[PDB]
């Protein structure tokens, strides 16, 4: 069981862009999805999560510009407005259903926002 | 959402010693927090949940205490293997009538010499 | 049947028959509950009564919310 995130590119400051993140090995469907930022030098900062039922929670700074939104096999990060600010490293973060163990979490991909 | 107030910024041991970080909950949490360790150029890697209970695969040292508003790690002996940085997750985060946030903490370094 | 003879009800969610949609209740006998049923109503009676819970409850109005809200539906058939 293992999850990996996929999708992150160099953008204009002000395109938007979403990243996508695949569960590839798991049995059951309890899951809360969890995405988190990394600065290149910082600590971590909390996004946002999903879960199976869609109820979708955000973090204090990042509500509005931020969306998750899950499909049949993926979830879906957007950023709304990338300015230069918002370049990092983004980890999926996979779980069960009781919502404390963040057990499994994805090697990361990097984006870079500056024109 | 609540802060984590994560104190040292840097601790310092040798082999064979002991440390502890303190992480300090605005709210009463509750015994719902988490501890990672990330090494540098890794993703973290989960140590203990529910501040006590260690997660099934670390070794018998990290230990985990601590409930209401203030939570303590203590690793202990020290192996060459464990300059990481170490963070504190409050996992109250996921509900519709609490739902005190899931912020992380502020860093720790645990360097040996 | 009716909680005039429940004294133990199960939640477990990764060895029982089938997974979290089934909860056992029993007494003696058991019985073979729905599962989204009992957490759906134990949710509905803590958080009703939410000015006397004493604080070790409150845990058990976490835990069965955040437990009903990451079961996937659409993945029951």
């Amino acid at each position: 069981q293992q999850v990996k995130e996929s999708g992150g590119r160099l953008v204009t400051p002000g395109t938007p862009l979403t990243l996508t993140c695949t569960a590839s090995g798991f049995s059951l469907s309890t899951y809360w999805m969890s995405w988190v930022r990394q600065a290149p030098g910082k600590g971590l900062e909390y996004i946002g999560v999903i879960g199976g039922s869609g109820s979708t929670y955000y973090a204090s700074w990042a509500k509005g510009r931020f969306t998750i939104s899950k499909t049949s096999t993926t979830v879906d990060l957007k950023i709304t407005s990338p300015t230069t600010e918002d370049t990092a490293t983004y980890f999926c973060a996979r779980d069960s259903g009781a919502g404390v163990r963040f057990r499994f979490w994805g090697p990361g991909t990097l984006v870079t926002v500056s024109s | 959402d609540l802060v984590m107030t994560q104190t040292p910024a840097s601790v310092e041991a040798g082999v064979g010693g002991t440390v502890t970080i303190n992480c300090q909950a605005s709210e009463n949490i509750g015994s719902r927090l988490a501890w990672y360790q990330q090494k540098p150029g890794q993703p973290p890697k989960l140590l203990i949940y529910r501040a006590s209970t260690l997660e099934s695969g670390v070794p018998s040292r990290f230990k985990g205490s601590g409930s209401g508003t203030e939570f303590t790690l203590t690793i202990s002996d020290l192996e060459c293997a464990d300059a990481a940085t170490y963070y504190c997750q409050c996992t109250y985060g996921v509900s519709i009538t609490i739902n005190y946030g899931n912020d992380f903490g502020g860093g720790t370094e645990v360097v040996v010499k | 049947l009716a909680l005039e003879n429940i004294s133990d009800i199960y939640l477990v969610s990764n060895q029982t028959c089938d997974g979290f949609s089934l909860a056992s209740l029993n007494s003696v006998i058991s019985r073979c509950a729905n599962g989204l049923n009992v957490v759906s109503f134990f949710i509905s009676i803590l958080k009703r009564s939410s000015s006397a819970l004493t604080g070790h409850l409150r845990e058990l109005l976490t835990t069965l919310e955040t437990l009903y809200g990451s079961f996937s539906v659409e993945d029951l058939f």
